[PDB]
């Protein structure tokens, strides 16, 4: 797996922190920008099980 | 249709968001779709059920480690199968298409025997309601009340030809307005005001629509139904009456534009306030006395509030609302 | 660009000489102020009261004054809800008919001039018998009778 | 994306009801005639004389047309955006009245009808 | 680059008042 | 077959008028142009100055 | 070309059904959702579908029975049945990008409704389509 | 002049009136009149604001009394290379020259805010006389028209 | 899929597990939660609305699998780039191996006038 | 006659001006301005010539088709005009809307040159510099601009005049008397109704017209007689 869990780890501390952000700002403008900060987190978190629906079931090698 | 649904949350996560309905036929309608979806889900959990079997089952490392080979069956046609799985949709597109039948026959019928008509008058961008006519049951003084104000219509009626002789439709003038109503008891909204169309409980109504320019679209989500109000419905051919056998019960509810009309298209809300029967009575009473009084005067008279609930005008400064707070209130 | 939420037709103003008081929120404006003196002798203050206040709280316009010297206006009757009180001299309210829909009150008014200035601009108290405005107001002649005027040589 | 983003909460906190017209008209028109359309003929253009086994397609100039007018279509249909009242803000389906001069006056309304129209 | 003697007035517009005189 | 400079439609010379569209003929464009698309930097050197337009 | 020519009459049979259905349906029947009358556009669309498949369908029948058994039509032709010519291609050419630039002035002057824009496209037009159309028959040059 | 509108004013010297009272037609003050219209620098721009924008109107150091009421006067000709600056925005309150598009705002002394000029068109001082006429109480405190290398600023 | 026979390279599939894994995500949950604002009230081509309609908490979900599903396509225009230019060579007719149509039968990419030869 | 007049114009202005205008014309905040004091002029030249009503917020609304008869117009005209006054309209001896006796204050028949002599100097003074030398328009700042001439009737000049509409400033009767302002009328409509001597005008804009003409289609129409008489090797 490897950088699959650090993947899934890093995008939910982005995630949370947008979670967190987007309760503070609430309504203004900023408030896209939290949003954005969250669909990057959904995104390193989708990024990481991706790299694990790769490695169980590769469909090339390193050769 | 006639069944109730499942119900409980069985019957919410069927009816997947729509209201209860405020009418007999929004019943109707709400038991269709709950109907439908059971039918539905039963659809969609089938085949993507399949399509995981392809995952799990159908793969070919699966069939290489149990010795299948390099290439599977090479099936490529099942005559009888293929026609089974053809004449089966047919079959049930058939009884969909009876239930529909019904339902549509119900809910488009003009045969309910209305007490109460509203004539309903779209513009860019806001709304204008007025008592065409009130049967004698709860109309003021007792006689079938009659809306019209002659004087106002025959202006109307006389705008249907230019006297300079600029008439190219058909004979008639470009801006013809001979098709709208005007009424002695009338509420107009405003951009600081939402209009509140009052009616009675347990009555028979019937709304005649249409719009001064442009389509627009009466949606009461509360109703489960919409039609298009168009300019000159009947150069269109567009049915522009429509009829409820009753509202069930009474409250505030919210109505909106459902089709696509310009600028502030999203601002053109109104509120449809249900009251008792004799309370309608007093209220009708009230204004046809003293025309000059506003509409949230009569609903202070008769012990509900001013202005609506439901919705609420929108702040009309272009930047105000940057920060959330674009709802201007009300005393 | 210029539909944006600051464009050049959303920001425009009446172009009319007088000014304007209150908001969406106010409960009474004040619309097209302006001390109206003719080139004759005879001033006045035209202005257009109007009631929105969805309290339903009726205002009389109980007085007027300019750099402190009291108007005139006829009795006018209070201004209930989406009523309007127009006022200008009488010579030019003549002008103009009172409609008999809606609700809108013509009164007559005058001022004695102390003497104000062409192109100047003079502070206005409206007093209402619930509260008051205040805004400056420009002094300015009346409208001509529109294509008959030629100027002469003199 | 500029939709979405605009509709993350309940006041207008950058975009304008006009520009937000603008927005979802241009953005089904832009995806239905200048992606939908063109990709499918050129998936088609590329493999389908392949397929039947053909070494060009019948009319070869009059598929570089094609090609050329769908690109001047897409590039009118967006030169809308570039005038100061800005692109069709009708919808996709430019339903009318609300599509006729006397009620959408811009010339972006006209821009579209032409692009839709090469395209 | 920019004009040495080109400044915002430090004093603020006062709202003030004109008249004229008159025979009366 | 086409006009090509309606002197009269113009007026005679004043220094206190103008047009909209009052461009040089089209070989002169270029400097106009260049007139048109300098910013304004402007030298202030004391008691002199060095106009933008040069 | 026969399976061709001949599946264009399902659709021209049915699209005929579907506009006399129509027709007789809009103007007769009463619902209380729509007002009674024949409803001319569907109508005349859908009469003149069954026209365009009509017209394909005839064509290509009555072109159909004159052409002999091709290679492509049989069902065990061998390769070398098509050895020989097959036929024309333009190479290459200029003149469809000229042509879309010609349709792009011509419709901006529509947009803007400048008449000499109008007059320049399509002048523009037929000159670009008249060099496609001579692309390859201009003489060689006699000097 | 009506609360949004612009004038073109030229210096008329009372040697030169022959209009309203003092009216003779035997006088032939023309030529000396034309005289005065075809001055370079002479064209000025009297403009009336609104009540609304002119309490907006951010003065420029020195020239604080320079206005009447609502009339503000301003030099026609342009900071930049001498054309007229003959289009008022009656809503914006932009100046705009149509020679190369500089735009200066009138509720902000006229200071450049588009375009090539970079020096705040002069503003005349301006009052009224015994009489009732408008008068200019003074010559500008500047040079006016484009730039050259002896003028300061 | 035919990626190959436009190119002769093949493109890298884990960049594509990554692009199929992002739409797909941010997909459904942009626009599944819709079906639910829609029958709870909402109309089509609204800019503006109150905080008191309920339809807030459905717009935020949305709008945020919205943002998703523009980065999807990040890795997909990487992965055309790269692949383009630096991708895998393909060495035989037909790199998936079963290939049914025609087009699997001529070269990777196929000469100007398609086939060397036909079956 | 007044009150239904009125009656009939507060009708159609609750069905097509109150959004941005108020039920009590006093305007909306950042939707339309206050009516009050503006007349039946700025009713007449707004409704009549179709800049009412506005249906997006822009740079500047444009001149499009009408939406209301004349008849119409001057219902709403009236009914705008009883909320305090204004500048009004411009009739005749008779009675009739002026129109065609607009044009030029020795008007008789005919437009007389010297009208059109002194009304050129008061448009190239007062007017030209938005709308250009005999009236085809003008750009302005940000997306505005000054219309073309053209389409506008005598009334509508007099009312556009008077009225001050957008960014066009307001010439009262004291600022332009009236035979000032009917001089300008019969100066946009000699000029605009007056074929060149020479030829056509290609469009009156100026020199960059005629530079485009020549510059292209000129210059390739003798490319292309050179190419005839020269060889191509
Ligand atoms: C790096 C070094 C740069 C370098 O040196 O450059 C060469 C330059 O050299 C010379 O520069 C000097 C000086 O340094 C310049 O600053 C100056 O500009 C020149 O004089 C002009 O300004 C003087 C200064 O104005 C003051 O006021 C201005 C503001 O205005 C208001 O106030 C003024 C008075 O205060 C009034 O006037 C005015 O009306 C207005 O007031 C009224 O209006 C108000 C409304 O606003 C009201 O409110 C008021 O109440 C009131 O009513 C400010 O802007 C200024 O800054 C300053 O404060 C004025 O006093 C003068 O009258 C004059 O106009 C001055 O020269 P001079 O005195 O003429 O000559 C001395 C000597 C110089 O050598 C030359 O000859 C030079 C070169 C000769 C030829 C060169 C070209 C060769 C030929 C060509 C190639 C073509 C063939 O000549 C001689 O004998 C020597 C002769 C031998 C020389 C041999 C060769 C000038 O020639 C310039 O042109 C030249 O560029
Ligand atoms: C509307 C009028 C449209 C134009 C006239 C009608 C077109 C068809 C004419 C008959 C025909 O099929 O001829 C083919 C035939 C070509 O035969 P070929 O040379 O043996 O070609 C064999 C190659 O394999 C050919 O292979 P290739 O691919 O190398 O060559 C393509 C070539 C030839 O293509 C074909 O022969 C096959 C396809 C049929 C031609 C039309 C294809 C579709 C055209 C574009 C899409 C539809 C446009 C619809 C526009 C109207 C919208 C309302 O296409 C054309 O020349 C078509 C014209 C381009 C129109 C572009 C749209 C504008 O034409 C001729 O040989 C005759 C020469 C003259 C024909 C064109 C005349 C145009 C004159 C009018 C110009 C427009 C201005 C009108 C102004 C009106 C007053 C203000
Ligand atoms: C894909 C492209 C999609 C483009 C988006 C379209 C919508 C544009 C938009 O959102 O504009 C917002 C508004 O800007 C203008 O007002 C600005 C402020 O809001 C307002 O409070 C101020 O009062 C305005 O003040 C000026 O205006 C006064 C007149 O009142 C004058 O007294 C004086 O001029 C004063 O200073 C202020 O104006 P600026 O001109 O200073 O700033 C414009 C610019 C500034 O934003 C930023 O820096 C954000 C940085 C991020 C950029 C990347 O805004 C925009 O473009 C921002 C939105 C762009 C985001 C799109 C996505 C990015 C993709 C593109 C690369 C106004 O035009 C309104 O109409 C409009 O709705
Ligand atoms: C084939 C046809 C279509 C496709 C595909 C399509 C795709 C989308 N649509 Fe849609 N659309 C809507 C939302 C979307 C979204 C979110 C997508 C998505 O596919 C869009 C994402 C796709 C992209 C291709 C984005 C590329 C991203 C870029 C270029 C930026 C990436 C960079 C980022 C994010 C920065 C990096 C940040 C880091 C941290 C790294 C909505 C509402 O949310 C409405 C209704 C609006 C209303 O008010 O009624 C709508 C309306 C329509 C209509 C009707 C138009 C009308 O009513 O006038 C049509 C025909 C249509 C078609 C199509 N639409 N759409
Ligand atoms: C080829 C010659 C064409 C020519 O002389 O052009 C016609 C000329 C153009 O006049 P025009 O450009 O319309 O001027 C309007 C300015 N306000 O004048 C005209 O348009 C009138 C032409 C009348 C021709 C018929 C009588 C012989
Ligand atoms: C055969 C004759 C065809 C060529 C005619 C060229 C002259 C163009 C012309 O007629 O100009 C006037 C025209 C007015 O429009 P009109 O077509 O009369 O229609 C009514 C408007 N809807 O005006 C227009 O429609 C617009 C013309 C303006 C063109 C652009 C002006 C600004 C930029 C020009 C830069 C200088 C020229 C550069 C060209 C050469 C470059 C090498
Ligand atoms: C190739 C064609 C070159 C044409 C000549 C351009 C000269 C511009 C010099 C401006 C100096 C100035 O007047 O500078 C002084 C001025 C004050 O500077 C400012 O306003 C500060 C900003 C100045 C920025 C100038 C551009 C810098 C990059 C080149
Ligand atoms: C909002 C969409 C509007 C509607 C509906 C109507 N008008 Fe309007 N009007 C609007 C704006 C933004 C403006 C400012 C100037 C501009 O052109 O943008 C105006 C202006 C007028 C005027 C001129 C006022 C003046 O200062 O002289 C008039 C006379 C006017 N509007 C009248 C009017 C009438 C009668 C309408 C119903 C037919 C109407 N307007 C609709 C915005 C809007
Ligand atoms: C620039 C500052 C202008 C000056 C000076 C004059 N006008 Fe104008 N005019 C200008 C604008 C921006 C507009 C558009 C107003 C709108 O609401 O559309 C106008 C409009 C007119 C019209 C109307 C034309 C029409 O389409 O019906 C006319 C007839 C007109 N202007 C005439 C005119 C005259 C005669 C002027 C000199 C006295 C004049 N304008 C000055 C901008 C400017
Ligand atoms: C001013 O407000 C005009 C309308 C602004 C709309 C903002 C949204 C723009 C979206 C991108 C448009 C791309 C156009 C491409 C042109 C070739
Ligand atoms: S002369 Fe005024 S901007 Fe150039
Ligand atoms: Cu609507
Ligand atoms: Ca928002
Ligand atoms: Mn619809």
């Amino acid at each position: 797996m490897g950088k699959s869990f650090a993947l899934l780890v890093l995008g939910a501390i982005i995630l949370a922190g947008g979670v967190w952000y987007t309760i503070e700002v609430g309504y203004s403008v900023m408030a896209i920008v939290a949003a954005l900060i969250m669909a990057a987190g959904g995104g390193i978190i989708t990024w990481g099980l991706a790299v694990a629906a790769d490695v169980n079931s590769p469909t090339s090698h390193k050769i | 249709c006639e069944v109730a649904p499942p119900g409980g949350v069985l019957g919410d996560f069927l009816r997947m968001g729509w209201p209860d309905g405020i009418t007999p036929e929004a019943v109707a309608m709400g038991n269709f779709w709950s109907w439908v979806w059971v039918a539905a889900w039963i659809i969609g959990i089938i085949m993507w059920g399949l399509f995981l079997t392809a995952i799990f089952a159908w793969g070919a490392k699966r069939a290489e480690k149990r010795g299948e080979g390099e290439f599977p069956k090479q099936l490529q046609y099942n005559v009888p199968l293929e026609l089974v799985l053809t004449i089966v949709p047919i079959i049930i597109v058939m009884v969909l298409f009876f239930f529909t039948v019904q339902t549509q026959d119900k809910v488009t019928a003009l045969d309910k025997n209305p007490e109460v008509t509203v004539d309903v008058t779209a513009y860019q961008w806001n709304w204008k309601f007025g008592y065409s006519e009130i049967d004698g049951s709860l109309a003021p003084g007792g006689q079938d009340y009659q809306g019209s104000d002659p004087e106002r219509q025959a202006a109307a009626e006389a705008s249907k030809k230019d006297p300079s002789g600029d008439n190219p439709i058909h004979g008639n003038s470009k801006s013809d307005v001979s098709y709208l109503e005007f009424n002695r008891i009338e509420t107009l909204g405003t951009t600081d005001e939402i209009p509140v169309m009052v009616l009675p409980v347990n009555t028979p109504i019937e709304f005649n629509l249409a719009s001064a320019d442009v389509a627009h679209s009466f949606w009461v989500p509360e109703f489960l139904f919409k039609r298009d109000a168009y300019a000159h419905p009947e150069a269109n051919k567009s049915q522009r009456v429509f009829q409820i056998e009753e509202i069930t019960e009474e409250g505030a509810f919210v109505g909106r534009c459902a089709e696509m009309c310009g600028t502030y298209h999203a601002m053109m809300n109104f509120e449809l306030r249900v009251v008792d029967r004799d309370s309608f009575a007093e209220y009708i009473s009230f204004r046809d006395s003293n025309p000059d009084a506003t509409n949230a005067q009569a609903l202070e008279h008769i012990g509900q509030a001013p202005y609506a609930t439901s919705t609420s005008p929108f702040v009309s400064d272009r930047t105000a609302t940057r920060d959330g707070e674009n709802t201007q209130s009300n005393a | 660009c210029s539909a944006g939420q600051i464009t050049q037709t959303s920001s425009q103003v009446a172009a009319v000489d007088g000014n304007q008081a209150g908001s969406a929120n106010d409960p009474v404006l004040v619309r097209d102020v302006t001390v109206h003196l003719t080139t004759d002798g005879e001033a006045g203050v035209k202005f257009t009261a109007i009631n929105q206040d969805t309290s339903h709280t009726s205002h009389t316009l109980e007085s007027v004054t300019v750099d402190g010297e009291e108007v005139e206006l006829d009795d006018a009757e209070p201004i209930e809800r989406n009523c309007s009180l127009v006022a200008d001299i009488q010579s030019e309210l003549d002008l103009i008919e009172e409609p008999e829909v809606g609700c809108i009150q013509h009164v007559a008014t005058s001022l004695e001039n102390p003497g104000f200035a062409y192109g100047g601009v003079v502070p206005v108290e409206f007093v209402f018998d619930t509260g008051a405005i205040t805004i400056d107001a420009t002094v300015s002649a009346p409208v001509l009778e529109s294509g008959v005027e030629n100027r002469e040589v003199g | 994306l500029l939709i979405r983003a605009e509709l993350f909460t309940p006041g207008l906190q950058f975009l304008s009801n006009e520009q937000f017209n603008q927005l979802f008209t241009m953005h089904g028109t832009v995806m239905l005639l200048l992606y939908g359309t063109p990709i499918v003929w050129g998936f088609a253009n590329y493999v389908l004389p392949l397929q039947i086994g053909a070494p060009d397609v019948a009319f070869p100039r009059l598929n570089a047309f094609g090609f050329w007018i769908t690109t001047v279509g897409g590039v009118a249909m967006l030169t809308g955006f570039l005038t100061p009242g800005g692109a069709a803000d009708f919808g996709w389906t430019m339903y009318s009245p609300l599509s006729d001069a006397i009620h959408s006056p811009g010339l972006g309304s006209d821009m579209w009808i032409v692009g839709v129209g090469a395209t | 680059c920019s004009p040495p003697h080109q400044q915002d007035s430090p004093v603020q517009r006062t709202n003030e008042i004109l008249t004229t005189s008159q025979n009366p | 077959v086409t006009t090509i400079n309606a002197i009269w439609n113009l007026g005679p010379y004043n220094p206190s008028q103008v047009s909209a569209g009052s461009q040089p003929d089209v070989y002169m464009l270029w400097t106009d142009g260049a007139a048109r698309v300098m910013p304004a930097w402007e030298l202030y050197l004391g008691n002199y100055t060095i106009p933008a337009v040069f | 070309m026969k399976s061709s020519a001949k599946l264009m009459y399902g659709p021209t049979v049915f699209m005929a059904a579907m506009a006399v259905i129509y027709i007789f349906a809009t103007m007769h029947v009463s619902d209380g959702g729509s007002v009674k009358g024949v409803e001319w556009v569907g109508s005349v669309a859908l009469v003149l579908s069954a026209g365009l498949t009509l017209m394909l369908g005839v064509y290509l029948h009555f072109t159909e029975v004159r052409v002999d058994v091709l290679p492509e039509d049989w069902e065990e032709a061998e390769v070398a049945d098509k050895a020989g010519t097959l036929g024309f291609f333009s190479p290459s050419s200029i003149w469809p990008a000229a042509m879309s630039g010609a349709v792009g002035f011509l419709a901006f002057g529509v947009v803007y409704f400048h008449y000499w824009m109008i007059a320049v496209g399509l002048m523009l037009l037929i000159f670009t389509i008249t060099k496609l159309n001579l692309q390859y028959g201009v003489p060689k040059e006699k000097h | 002049l009506a609360a949004a509108s612009m004038e073109t004013v030229f210096p008329l010297p009372a040697e030169m009136v022959n209009d309203g009272a003092e009216y003779d037609p035997a006088k032939d003050v023309y030529e000396h009149q034309m005289h005065s219209v075809h001055g370079p620098r002479n064209a000025v721009m009297l403009i009336r604001l609104r009540t609304a924008d002119a309490e907006k109107v951010i003065e420029r150091e020195g020239q604080e009394s320079f206005h009447y009421g609502d009339y503000y006067a301003y030099s026609k000709i342009c900071t930049h290379i001498g054309c007229p600056t003959s289009l008022y925005e009656a809503q914006t309150n932009r100046i705009l020259c149509p020679c190369h598009q500089s735009q200066f705002d009138a509720l902000h002394y006229g200071k450049p805010v588009f375009g090539p000029a970079a020096r705040a068109l002069p503003q005349l001082p301006i009052t009224v006389d015994e009489e009732g006429y408008l008068i200019a109480a003074g010559n500008f405190i500047e040079p006016l028209g484009p730039a050259f290398w002896e003028r300061k600023s | 899929f035919w990626f190959p026979k436009m190119t002769g390279r093949m493109m890298d599939e884990r960049l594509g597990k990554i692009h199929f894994w992002l739409t797909f995500v941010g997909f459904h949950g942009t626009f599944l939660i819709q079906h639910w604002v829609g029958n709870m009230g909402m109309p089509r081509r609204y800019a503006d609305y109150l905080d008191s309609d309920g339809f807030t908490i459905y717009n935020q979900i949305s709008t945020v699998f919205s943002f998703l599903l523009g980065l999807s396509v990040i890795p997909f225009i990487w992965n055309v780039f790269k692949s383009w230019r630096y991708g895998e060579l393909v060495t035989v007719d037909d790199p998936w191996g079963y290939g049914n149509s025609l087009e699997w039968a001529t070269s990777c990419p196929p000469p100007r006038h398609n086939f060397a030869s036909l079956p | 006659d007044d009150q239904a007049l009125i009656s009939e114009g507060k009708d159609l202005y609750d069905v097509a001006c109150i959004t941005c205008h108020g039920v009590n014309l006093q305007g909306v905040e950042d939707r339309g301005p206050s009516l009050v004091g503006v007349g039946e002029g700025a009713v007449y030249f707004q409704v009549h010539s179709g800049r009412m009503p506005i249906l997006r917020n822009e740079a500047q609304a444009e001149r499009k088709a009408p939406r209301y008869t004349e008849a119409q117009t001057l219902a709403i005209a009236a009914y705008v005009a009883a909320n305090g006054g204004g500048p009004g309209l411009v009739y005749n001896e008779d009675g009739t809307l002026a129109m065609e006796e607009l044009r030029g204050e020795n008007y008789d028949g005919q437009i007389t040159s010297a009208d059109v002599a002194r009304g050129g100097d008061l448009f190239r003074l007062n007017c030209a510099s938005c709308h250009n030398f005999t009236g085809r328009g003008g750009a302005l700042s940000s997306g505005k601009y000054a219309p073309n001439l053209d389409a506008a009737n005598e009334q509508e000049i007099y009312q556009a005049m008077l009225t001050g509409p957008q960014n066009m400033p307001k010439f009262s009767d004291r600022q332009l008397s009236a035979d000032e302002k009917k001089d300008i009328i019969a100066f946009i409509k000699s000029t605009k109704e007056t074929p060149s001597p020479g030829g056509y005008s290609l469009g009156s804009l100026g020199p960059v017209a005629e530079g485009l003409f020549m510059w292209v289609f000129g210059i390739l129409v003798l490319v292309a007689a050179a190419m005839w008489i020269g060889s191509r090797s």
